[PDB]
């Protein structure tokens, strides 16, 4: 039950689920932010292929 | 830090249903005919 104060910087949990497999459970950068479009792990990496 | 998707749950009511007017409603006040209370209405289904 700690880490669940979002006072530090975010994570990215795994959980194991029932009906289903181990499902990934976290995409959201440590800029522990709401705001800017840099938590989304996938929205970092989409433009910096296009920058390549 | 994280977070599931939460789903959500609530729902929603009904029921206008209030209807009574018991203004039509007698009450007879009488003594006791000679062991109920002295004081309270006590309702009637029939003289059977």
């Amino acid at each position: 039950q700690a880490l669940l104060d979002n006072q530090g910087v975010s994570c990215n949990l795994i959980r194991s689920f029932v009906g289903k497999g181990v499902r990934l459970w976290g995409c959201r950068t440590l800029l522990n932010e709401e705001n800017t479009a840099w938590r989304y792990i996938q929205i970092r990496l989409l433009v910096s292929s296009v920058e390549h | 830090t994280m977070v599931l998707p939460g789903v959500s749950y609530n729902e929603t009511l009904l029921t206008q249903a209030s209807n009574d007017d018991p203004v039509t409603m007698p009450l007879f006040i009488g003594y006791t005919p000679p062991p109920v209370t002295v004081m309270q209405p006590v309702s009637v289904g029939s003289l059977t």
